[PDB]
């Protein structure tokens, strides 16, 4: 019945549904965008106030509802679990957490990569000191509930408690409140959820897709009959078509390589990189471009590719080692943490960031490349933006809302109004009948459909 | 894969070879003429599509024809599993029978369409329907159905006026295993125990029979109007074949054992035929995925002059047996064999000797 | 006929009617009927039945065998038709009750063949084939056939229905030059025009459309005077009667000064006012394409044409049914805008277009719709925003607008327009989210806009240095369509602006040449061919990135390449270089040596053309022939002469003729080789080779031999 | 509210051509724009006058759909896309898009030989018609016009065929090209899940023929070739550029390896190595490169000794095979084998029925003594295949174009009395309408 919203970021939610007795949690998410404010891990960065300290991560709200009394914590995909250590350790939570197999495997990979990038590498958060600090340091929000980086022990202790669930299985609880996950074609093993009961069935979509069918496609059918449809994770960019942006990616890559420079690609070790590499292989075989080495450099590459299974791409654990032997020129180096706050990508940038034949190519729809790049200027390396977001646009949202049509719909604040930049494109909003309801951080919502 | 190896063997063995894959398993063959053949499924739980199929243009050349495959000439449906069929000379009328049904259907072939209509039924006093009767037509001035399941049921009735013209009226309760129209004055049969018999019609039932002193003996009489030459073949479920003479039927002529790989599991799928184009050449079939052909006069356990095994390689699974074989009345050495796994092959063999 | 088919005609007449033969072909029967027309169109027809009195036996069989095939009845019927077209024959074919039988109930009309469309079509075609002289009108009237045609002009076989309507029109146009036949026809027509169904009024309007506009006798004038009330009253049903043959009838009546003798234009105005926003466009354009019209009418026509673009330009920072349609859905808006832009595109290059003709407002509307489709518009009301929505990422509107804005390029005007157009075209060239067809259209439009401005001006070099990065990003798109488009655009540009300082500076400054040079090894053959032509062109100007080591590259593509397109493109480039006057002996030698063993029919032809160019450049004839023999033209010529293809032998015969002309006009010793070139009858040779490749297989004698062989 | 309409143009007992105009609720679609050889004027291409009686085709239609690459399903594409005018998408598959230009160029050569270019395309038009093509991947589902979603399948019978599905939400059509069900040793067989479409526009070319398995076909081909080789005397196989030539090459290679022969096998234009790419595509749909298959030339096509020869002017049209067979005619040992259906108006259709005394250029005359053989390697489905596929799709109706009109008198009755679902049979123009 009741609903607390312990985070506001659209792609990385945290939704606490509260029934009569059961209290389910959804998608414990980490907001790494705050990390964009600090310095790299090798002041007035181009005129912006940056807190040179250890990188930090914004934890969601916790004070709103006691985090021990929560009952169950589901998980939709790997992007929405990087904040699991804190929530399962620092407060005394005791319940269980369900997920899928590839979800937990890839979450393991990403957690290990992050703790490696924080461990291998060995003052302004006050109220008035920030409200007087230069922008966009003061532009931050809720600078009190932040937390430092977790440790590997917490990673393993959290992976201890996660229970694997196959596709479309069914689970019960104390009350007769069944729950069930259904694939949603987003990633290798995404899952929207259903929380059915005696008389108050609820659905919960989170970041689905209708493009390439090699994963298990979205089951838009099994979501009918719903009564209250919580919805999250639409596209992060308003207007683009992933095929166009993949064409742009390949075109810029081939333009830079054929010129005589090098190409840098920040990206997660697992995730978008599968789509990127499949389309780039298609290109290499399509436009005849070859005889270039694709070095992939991530300390978690081996398990990543072995799981992509269950000789062009050369995967390494780091740079110090076999790299200074095979490192030809040109090259296409997929590496780094995409936020450019920590990792070998800092070394690669500082090495290449002075010439004008090289090129960085952003592909992450989450991290805004402008501020993420600002601490490096002056930069003679031609930067580019090329988001690849295969999530639900608004047309497909309206179409699926028609094809299901539940009683109500609950959404974040940013979905009942056009984006703040484009207010004239008044199609980008949830035009569902009847009109939907909204919330924000720490908003106590209540849809009393008690009948 | 053994297939290509068997194909390179066939390159030397056969002359022509066509391997069609029918819709349903057939167990009945009879030419309307040398331009087409009749078939009919025998499955029990579903309908059965009697089909009339045009022979490939290549086989009956006397140019170089574009097509080399069966064409569907006429279709028809039924609900009973057909187990026998014939053709009346000069007519478009097929008398049939099958399980179940205590009545011989009579189908008329259409003219301006590709369908087949059931036009009449022949009613029988058949109380025991677990044994299906034999059927046959006559090549007479008046089309004479001759049929029956038991000797007392062997009767001659005409086509139209249902007038039962002749019957054995014997007392026996025996269910024979073979019947044959020989000529417009006499015919023959063989019991399910080996009791052959040459019977006449212009007089009362006059059984001239060789006595058999429960493996079923399927029989067939050879060429009529030739003179000498023992021309009665009959084979049992043990691989025991026997040839006897028409004019002195009491004394056996050539009783031997064909070197079959196994005594047939069901003697209901056993068959023997004669070569209507050559002399004393006889074919046997029904024990395994093969078919055998011998010559007789060179015996006075022998070797098989020709063995065909096509149904074992192209299609390992439970034994696919030849459910029926059939000669061709014009081409000297072509056979047509139908298998229980929805296949039908038409093949000639090299004149090795 | 001929002294050969006589020996075959009775055999054919016997094998056609036989029932047990194979069903005769269709190609053979149609070509047989074509030959029969070629025979019995130049001479009499009764002589052909007094000299070979066996075809009449077939025509008799048509109504005697009662079991022919649906597909030879048609042949014999159309044969009777094409024969019974002369008076003497039209009666020589009735002695025995044959023609009344052939088409009447004693024919296929009474059998169970009036269910297969081939027989209906043959019947109608035969009737139309005979009905030319008044005896045919007597037959068509008295015995009664016109009611059969009225029955067939409702059929479900568009071939049959259309042939029937054309037959009605031909019967009327024969008769009325009111007799009973034309009277009955027009009575039925004017009766049908009063029904409340679609097929009746549609067929009636089609008969009228084919009647008017086709024949211009004064009786058609009175016919229209009589029929105008019904047409003019059609425009009152709520579902207007099919609303398309209506527009076609109005627009076809209007194009005759004869019908200017004043109640039509009122109907045209009422139509422009009432017809729906799907046919109003075609009518408006067909009116505006007319020389003569009251100027108020053409004013309203141009107004109801421009309405949608004006409404679009209204509600974007820079009238009921149009705005309703635009806000209806995406399909309606896209169709309306596509149709309007296509209309305005066709209307322009005509000299009868309205004067004045807005060039600035139109250009602004096109640029605004193109920006709306892109996504960089600036709405100014709720309808503007919803339109920006319903046009976001459309493709048909973008194709249409690009083609339009490419057509508004020969209208000379101020530099502001050229700057606006090139700005929007460059913003459309560099956009992730541009399909390849949009990019091809935009390259064509940009080229046509660049080449139509008042040594390259004060504003171009900046645009060239803005363009070449985009043309560089396009030379690597993951779709060979766009690579080829950009390569041919570079070729067109560098051919029109080759000798200009600013263009060559801006080109050699950037990185286009080396990319084009690397594209000579792209997998897809079309991209390789286009890159080869582009490099040849860029080379003949002197814009490399010596040309010698380019030559070899191209030569290699000629020697060992899988496909054929690169080979003929290379040969074209070589012919170009040599005709240009741009070391020559070995050049021609190696090119003929690399072309004398190619398995195409185009490469050998281009090699012969190159030989012709070199010959022209040669002709002191002794040194000339010494060079022409060291290159080795004799081998190529005499080996391609007796070839297995027609075009190559033809071109070689042309070359040998040219050479013999010149060498005999000037006259080893050239005398012996001239005697050799005279030895073969190049005249009879070219006569044989200039033939069609079926001068032995199309011959109706071979057709008859074929049809009787089976 | 809506009705599904289907209008055949050209096709229907006129198997030569092919064109089917589907009309779903508000969307027109054209399937299988086809040619027709044999004729020599605008009668060959279909009658596009029952479409153009409106605005231009760019506004009427939504998307052409080309099943496969045979010149009877894509031959009139450059004429329909450039001359008549159509600026839109033409959804093919990948190998079809890669093969079509070659076939169209070969037929352009043929029709330029015969002086038959009144209304006939040129290489530039073929290029401008291939630039509009928008390839699809198997089981990939594309979204045309935001409301017409189409999706391919796998059928077989050629390297690149397909079975398209067109969906407009409530309705859908399933067009099946030349499909196949027997998993022969070349490509495979079809597949489709039970979409229960509103229609299924199949073909009925072989509806009443029981066809033999390809084993006996290949066996008889090998028998004739081997018997004519061992005896002394050459074989000649006239083949177009693509199509049969590659398959006969693979078969001869695999058999001459199994039996260790040495005689040379020739194929003139050796672009089969490029075939690598789309033979690569066979894993979606080095690995084998030939030991005996050399290249060709006019030089040693005349010296004695057993030999096989693949030439490429077509069905003994003008060109190479005509000259070769001209030189090889007067010899009882040689033979010719036509792996196709020779249409009227060529030497192949004069030899393949009767006549053996040809007529060369002028009053000349050619004799024929060599053996002649006709071997159909085409692989269409038949009665068993048609019925198995209809069962495998569970369609709410069935339509029969690209086939004759009398065989339906039993095919339709069988389908009805077997599935109690209605079946139709339009003629060459009869609109078949059905309500949703
Ligand atoms: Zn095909």
């Amino acid at each position: 019945m009741k609903l607390y919203c312990l985070s506001g970021h659209p792609t990385l939610p945290c939704n606490v549904l509260k029934f009569k007795s059961t209290t389910i949690m959804l998608d414990c998410g980490l907001d790494m965008t705050s990390t964009l404010n600090f310095l790299p891990l090798p002041k007035e960065c181009s005129g912006h106030v940056f807190v040179d300290s250890v990188p930090e991560f914004c934890l969601p709200e916790t004070e709103l509802i006691d985090l021990s009394t929560v009952d169950v914590i589901l998980i939709s995909n790997y992007h929405c679990m990087m904040a699991l250590p804190y929530i399962t350790e620092h407060t005394g939570f005791t319940g269980t957490v369900y997920a899928t197999e590839p979800t937990v495997q890839i979450g393991r990979l990403l957690m290990e990569e992050l703790v490696n990038f924080i461990e291998r590498v060995p003052l302004w958060k006050n109220k008035d000191i920030q409200r007087l600090l230069p922008s966009p340091l003061k532009d931050a929000v809720e600078v009190s509930t932040w937390r430092r980086c977790y440790t590997m022990q917490e990673v393993n202790s959290a992976l201890s408690k996660i229970q694997l669930v196959g596709y479309s299985q069914k689970i019960e609880l104390f009350g007769a409140v069944q729950v069930t996950p259904l694939s949603s074609g987003y990633a290798l093993g995404s899952s929207n959820w259903i929380i059915q009961s005696h008389y108050e069935k609820v659905s919960y979509v989170s970041g689905s897709s209708l493009l390439t069918t090699h994963p298990q496609p979205m089951d838009q059918a099994s979501l009918k009959n719903s009564d209250v449809l919580v919805l999250t994770g639409l596209t992060q960019i308003p207007t683009a078509n992933p095929d166009g942006m993949v064409g742009e990616f390949c075109s810029n890559l081939a333009l830079t390589v054929r010129n005589g420079g090098n190409v840098l690609v920040p990206c997660y070790p697992s995730g978008v990189i599968y789509d990127l590499l499949e389309c780039l292989y298609q290109y290499i075989d399509s436009a005849g471009l070859s005889s270039v080495p694709l070095y992939f450099i991530s300390p978690v590459a081996n398990s990543s590719l072995e799981f992509s299974q269950i000789n062009k791409l050369k995967h390494y654990p780091s740079i110090h080692g076999d790299f200074s032997n095979d490192f030809r020129q040109p090259c296409v180096v997929f590496t780094g943490h995409p936020s450019l706050r920590f990792g070998d990508v800092v070394h690669f940038m500082e090495l290449w960031g002075k010439s004008s034949l090289n090129t960085v190519i952003f592909t992450e729809p989450d991290f805004s490349y402008l501020e993420a790049l600002a601490p490096y200027q002056p930069l003679a390396m031609k930067c580019i933006y090329c988001p690849i977001d295969t999530r639900l646009n608004f047309i497909q949202v309206s179409k699926l809302l028609k094809e299901v049509q539940p009683l109500h719909v609950v959404c974040p604040e940013q979905y009942t109004q056009p984006p703040p930049a484009q207010s004239h494109r008044m199609d980008l909003m949830i035009d569902c009948q009847p009109p939907a309801m909204s919330y924000r951080r720490a908003e106590v919502l209540a849809l009393p459909f008690k009948r | 894969d053994p297939g290509d190896d068997w194909l390179v063997e066939s390159l030397r063995l056969y002359q022509d070879f066509y391997a069609f894959d029918l819709s349903g398993a057939t167990r009945v063959l009879e030419w309307i003429d040398d331009k087409g053949v009749f078939v009919a499924g025998y499955e029990s739980l579903k309908k059965n599509e009697i089909l009339h199929l045009k022979l490939p243009l290549r086989l009956s050349v006397k140019g170089l024809f574009p097509e080399r495959d069966f064409k569907v000439r006429h279709g028809g449906f039924s609900d009973r599993s057909i187990f026998d069929l014939k053709h009346v000379p000069h007519t478009r009328l097929l008398v049939t029978s099958g399980l179940p049904g205590c009545y011989l259907q009579v189908w008329q072939v259409a003219e301006d369409s590709d369908v087949i209509k059931a036009v009449s039924t022949i009613a029988v006093h058949e109380k025991e329907e677990s044994l299906w009767p034999r059927v046959a037509v006559f090549s007479t001035l008046a089309p004479g159905v001759l049929h029956g399941a038991r000797l007392r049921s062997l009767q001659v009735v005409d086509l139209e006026s249902r007038k039962t013209t002749y019957t054995s009226d014997v007392s026996d309760s025996e269910e024979l295993s073979s019947l044959q129209v020989l000529d417009a004055d006499t015919f023959a049969f063989c019991c399910a125990s080996g009791r052959l018999g040459l019977v006449d019609t212009r007089q009362k039932w006059a059984p001239l029979e060789n006595r058999s002193p429960g493996e079923r003996w399927c029989a067939e009489v050879g060429s009529w109007g030739q003179g000498p030459g023992p021309s009665i073949a009959s084979l049992g479920s043990d691989g025991r074949l026997c040839l006897l003479d028409p004019r002195d039927l009491c004394h056996p002529v050539s009783s031997v054992q064909c070197p079959v790989s196994v005594p047939s599991p069901d003697p209901e799928l056993l068959r023997v035929t004669w070569a209507p184009g050559l002399k004393n050449c006889l074919a046997i079939s029904g024990f395994d995925g093969t078919v055998q052909v011998y010559d007789a006069t060179s015996w006075d356990q022998v070797e098989p002059l020709f063995t065909h095994r096509g149904h074992i390689f192209l299609d390992m699974d439970p034994a696919p047996l030849v459910t029926t074989h059939t000669w061709h009345p014009c081409r000297p050495r072509t056979l047509l064999s139908a298998t229980n796994d929805a296949s039908l092959h038409v093949w000639d063999w090299v004149d090795l000797c | 006929m001929d002294p050969e088919c006589a020996q075959l005609l009775p055999a054919l007449c016997a094998v056609l009617v036989d029932p047990r033969q194979p069903v005769a072909d269709d190609t053979c029967l149609e070509k047989l009927l074509d030959w029969f027309k070629t025979v019995t169109e130049g001479e009499s027809s009764v002589v052909l039945l007094q000299e070979h009195p066996c075809l009449v036996e077939l025509l008799s069989h048509v109504l005697k065998v009662q079991d022919l095939s649906s597909g030879v009845l048609s042949f014999s019927l159309r044969l009777a038709g094409t024969f019974a077209a002369q008076e003497n024959c039209f009666q020589y074919l009735q002695q025995g009750e044959l023609l009344p039988g052939l088409f009447g109930e004693p024919g296929p009309l009474g059998r169970a063949t009036w269910a297969v469309p081939t027989v209906r079509s043959g019947w109608i075609q035969g009737l139309r084939s005979l009905a030319q002289h008044p005896s045919a009108l007597r037959f068509l009237a008295d015995h009664g056939a016109v009611d059969t045609i009225f029955s067939l002009q409702g059929d479900s076989s568009l071939f049959v229905a259309s042939a029937a309507s054309q037959l009605l029109v031909h019967v009327l146009a024969l008769s009325m030059r009111w007799p009973a036949c034309a009277q009955k026809i027009m009575d039925h027509v004017e009766e049908s025009l009063c029904s409340a169904a679609t097929p009746k009024v549609t067929q009636a309007l089609n008969v009228l459309t084919t009647t008017f506009g086709r024949c211009q006798s004064p009786w058609t004038e009175a016919l229209w005077v009589r029929l105008s009330p019904r047409v003019a009253c059609l425009l009152e049903r709520d579902p207007i009667p099919a609303a398309h043959s209506f527009v076609d009838l109005l627009l076809c009546v209007a194009r005759s000064p004869v019908f200017s003798s004043g109640s039509l234009w009122e109907t045209v105005a009422r139509a422009l006012s009432c017809l729906g926003p799907t046919h109003m466009g075609p009518l408006a354009l067909g009116i505006l394409k007319l020389e003569h019209c009251p100027q108020a009418l053409r004013t309203q026509a141009f107004q109801v044409l421009l309405q949608p673009l004006a409404c679009v330009l209204k509600a974007t920072v820079q009238d009921a049914t149009t705005v309703d349609t635009l806000l209806a859905s995406k399909s309606s808006c896209a169709g309306l805008l596509c149709r309007t832009l296509a209309h305005l595109e066709e209307l322009q290059p005509l000299p009868q277009r309205p004067s004045p003709w807005p060039q600035a407002s139109l250009l602004g509307a096109t640029v605004t719709v193109l920006r709306l489709c892109d996504g960089s518009a600036a709405p100014a009301s709720s309808v503007g925003g919803h339109l920006c929505g319903t046009l976001a990422g459309c493709v048909r509107v973008q194709r249409a607008a690009l083609d339009f804005l490419g057509t508004l390029s020969q209208g000379t005007g101020p530099q502001e327009l050229v700057t606006q157009a090139l700005a929007v075209l460059l913003e459309c060239l560099e956009s992730p989210g541009s399909s390849p067809t949009v990019l091809k259209k935009a390259f064509q439009a940009t080229l046509r806009w660049l080449l139509s401005s008042p040594d390259l001006g004060p504003l171009i070099p900046q645009f060239l240095r803005e363009l070449f990065p985009v043309l560089q990003k396009r030379l690597c798109h993951p779709c060979w369509e766009v690579r080829d488009s950009a390569l041919e655009f570079l070729t067109q540009l560098s051919r029109h602006w080759g000798g200009q300082a600013d263009f060559r500076c801006a080109l050699l400054a950037s990185e286009v040449p080396q990319l084009a040079l690397q594209l000579l090894q792209d997998p897809e053959s079309y991209v390789r061919a286009s890159a080869v032509t582009a490099m040849g062109q860029l080379s003949s100007q002197g814009l490399h990135a010596a040309r010698q080591s380019l030559f070899l590259e191209l030569l290699h593509i000629l020697s060992v390449d899988s496909e054929g397109f690169p080979r003929r493109a290379v040969m074209q480039v070589f012919t170009e270089w040599l005709r240009d006057g741009h070391d020559t002996e070995q050049f021609v030698a190696t090119v003929l040596q690399a072309a004398s063993r190619d398995l195409d029919w185009e490469v050998r032809a281009q090699g012969l053309e190159l030989a012709l160019v070199f010959l022209g450049q040669t002709l002191p004839l002794t040194e000339a022939l010494r060079a022409l023999c060291h290159v080795g033209l004799f081998d190529f010529a005499f080996c391609a002469l007796f070839d297995c293809d027609r075009p190559v032998a033809q071109k070689s015969c042309d070359l040998l003729l040219f050479l013999r002309d010149k060498i005999a006009s000037y006259s080893q010793e050239p005398e012996a080789v001239l005697a050799m070139l005279r030895s073969l009858d190049l005249e009879g040779l070219r006569s044989t080779l200039a033939e069609s490749s079926d001068h032995v297989e199309k011959s109706p004698q071979s057709l008859l031999q074929d049809m009787l062989a089976t | 509210m809506p009705e599904i309409r289907v209008t055949p143009l050209g096709a229907g007992q006129d198997v030569g051509r092919s064109c089917i105009l589907v009309s779903i609720a508000g969307k027109n679609v054209m399937l299988d724009c086809g040619m027709h050889m044999g004729f020599n004027d605008d009668r060959r291409f279909p009658d596009f006058s029952y479409i153009t009686q409106n605005g231009r085709l760019t506004d009427f239609l939504d998307c052409v759909i080309i099943s496969h690459f045979h010149l009877d399903h894509c031959g009139a594409l450059p004429y329909f896309s450039e001359m008549v005018g159509y600026d839109g998408p033409i959804y093919m598959t990948h190998p079809t898009q890669a093969i079509c230009p070659i076939l169209l160029e070969d037929y352009r050569k043929i029709a330029v030989d015969k002086k038959g270019e009144a209304n006939f395309f040129t290489s530039q038009m073929i290029k401008d018609c291939m630039k509009k093509v928008v390839a699809v991947h198997l089981h990939q589902t594309v979204q045309v016009d935001d409301e017409l979603e189409i999706k391919a399948y796998y059928a077989g019978h050629v390297l690149g065929a397909a079975m398209f599905q067109i969906k407009v939400g409530s309705e859908s059509v399933v067009y099946t090209g030349d499909y196949n069900m027997t998993p022969d040793r070349h490509l495979g067989a079809a597949w489709i899940d039970k979409c229960r479409p509103n229609l299924l526009i199949t073909e009925s070319t072989y509806a009443t023929t029981i066809r033999d398995s390809k084993r006996c076909r290949e066996r008889d081909f090998l028998k004739k070739v081997h018997e004519t080789v061992e005896r002394g005397g050459k074989v000649l196989i006239p083949v177009f550029a693509l199509g049969r030539a590659q398959e006969l090459c693979i078969l001869l290679e695999t058999f001459w390896e199994r039996m260790n022969l040495k005689v040379p096998i020739y194929f003139s234009t050796g672009l089969t190595e490029k075939a690598n790419h789309y033979y690569k595509l066979f894993i979606p749909w080095n690995m084998f490169e030939f030991k005996h298959i050399k290249a060709f030339d006019r030089a040693f096509a005349d010296n004695p000794g057993p030999m096989v020869v693949f030439a490429t002017p077509g069905m003994l049209h003008a060109g190479q095979s005509l000259q070769i067979f001209r030189k090889w005619a007067g010899n009882e040992k040689n033979m010719v084998i036509m792996p196709g259906y020779c249409v009227q108006g060529t030497v192949g259709h004069k030899i393949l029925s009767g006549q053996r005394k040809l007529e060369m250029e002028g009053r000349q005359v050619l004799e024929v003594k060599m053996q002649v053989e006709y071997m159909s390697f085409s692989a269409h489905a038949d009665a068993k295949g048609i019925m198995q596929l209809v069962g495998q799709a569970e369609p709410e109706s069935v339509l029969l174009v690209h086939g004759e009109a009398k065989k339906m008198e039993f095919l339709k009755q069988k389908i009805e009395q077997e599935l109690r679902v209605n079946c139709y049979m339009p003629a060459n123009g009869e609109t078949v309408t059905l309500p949703t």
